[PDB]
């Protein structure tokens, strides 16, 4: 059976806050297509073969 | 029938293209369902309070 | 949108039939627990932070920014006065310093 | 009772594959997102989830939209009553109207 992820529980309270004292810098790669192949078809030659 | 199947084999590879297109549609639907909802990394839960 | 975290900048890189981004992001790392209150009672006046939150380490109360732990003494420069102490739920007592 | 459309299309070779994620898993994802939003605001999207009181989170939202947080901390009961009445109106509209 597929696992959705880890089980976590936020310790919520009336007067409890969590504040970071340190950080990290990340570099993430995002890949996106832009253009495809500029094909062309010779219709008469493809159908008939001269 | 069998003669219909033989003439369908003579017509070539249209059915494979249609089956491939429908398979791509189904995989894309699964990808959309994953992409919209599966954004959180961990399964949080509410406190009893 | 532009990467996972708080986005800073990106650098585009070319690719065959596409483009590739390099999203630079800021991500907090090491959190700590603190005791918090929405406002401070001082001589019947309710003091609220101008930019930041009130935190406590057990004995003293400080004003700090949201995304980093930089505690500072509660003054009248970083707090503003609004109303009295009988309206806000969860207010606590502390001495607001004045320079 | 005679023949139906689903058996006709099944006998003629047209099937419907089940989705990969069941409705229980979809509800688990929405419950996880909702619990993270309620208990941490927006910090769980940026990084690790950080606990915060909900009144202080709504003060963050009010400072985001441009109203000072004393308005929230003085009108908290009225804002909570308006939110509860709005949620009840939404559930009544979904119970009555099916359009
Ligand atoms: C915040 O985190 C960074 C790294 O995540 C810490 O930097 C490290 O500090 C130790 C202690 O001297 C060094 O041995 C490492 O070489 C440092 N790493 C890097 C990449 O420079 C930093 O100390 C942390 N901040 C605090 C206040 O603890
Ligand atoms: C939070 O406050 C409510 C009412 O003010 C109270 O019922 C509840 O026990 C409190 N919870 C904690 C953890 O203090
Ligand atoms: C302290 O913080 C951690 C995560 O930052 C949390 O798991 C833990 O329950 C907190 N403890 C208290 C006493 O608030
Ligand atoms: C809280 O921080 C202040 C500021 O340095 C310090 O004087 C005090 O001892 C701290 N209280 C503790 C660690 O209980
Ligand atoms: C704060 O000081 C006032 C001054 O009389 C007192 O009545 C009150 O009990 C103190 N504590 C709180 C939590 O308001």
């Amino acid at each position: 059976t597929m696992s959705l992820g880890a089980e976590n529980s936020v310790a919520y309270s009336n007067n409890s806050i969590a504040i970071p004292t340190n950080f990290t810098i990340s570099v993430t790669t995002e890949i996106l297509p832009v253009s495809m192949t500029k094909t062309s078809v010779d219709c008469t030659m493809y159908i008939c073969g001269d | 029938s069998t003669e219909c199947s033989n003439l369908l084999l003579q017509y070539g590879s249209f059915c494979t293209q249609l089956k491939r297109a429908l398979t791509g549609i189904a995989v894309e639907q699964d990808k959309n369902t994953q992409e919209v909802f599966a954004q959180v990394k961990q399964i949080y839960k509410t406190p009893p309070i | 949108f532009c990467g996972k975290g708080y986005h800073l900048m990106s650098f585009p890189q070319s690719a065959p039939h596409g483009v590739v981004f390099l999203h630079v992001t800021y991500v907090p790392a090491q959190e700590k627990n603190f005791t918090t209150a929405p406002a401070i009672c001082h001589d019947g006046k309710a003091h609220f932070p101008r930019e930041g939150v009130f935190v406590s380490n057990g004995t003293h109360w400080f004003v700090t920014q949201r995304n980093f732990y930089e505690p500072q003494i509660i003054t009248t420069d970083n707090t503003f006065v609004s109303g009295n102490c009988d309206v806000v739920i969860g207010i606590v007592n502390n001495t607001v310093y004045d320079p | 009772a005679a023949r139906d459309l689903i058996c006709a299309q099944k006998f003629n070779g047209l099937t419907v594959l089940p989705p990969l994620l069941t409705d229980e898993m979809i509800a688990q994802y929405t419950s996880a997102l909702l619990a993270g939003t309620i208990t941490s605001g927006w910090t769980f999207g940026a990084g690790a989830a950080l606990q915060i009181p909900f009144a202080m989170q709504m003060a963050y939202r009010f400072n985001g939209i441009g109203v000072t947080q004393n308005v929230l901390y003085e009108n908290q009961k009225l804002i909570a009553n308006q939110f509860n009445s709005a949620i009840g109106k939404i559930q009544d509209s979904l119970s009555s109207t099916a359009s």
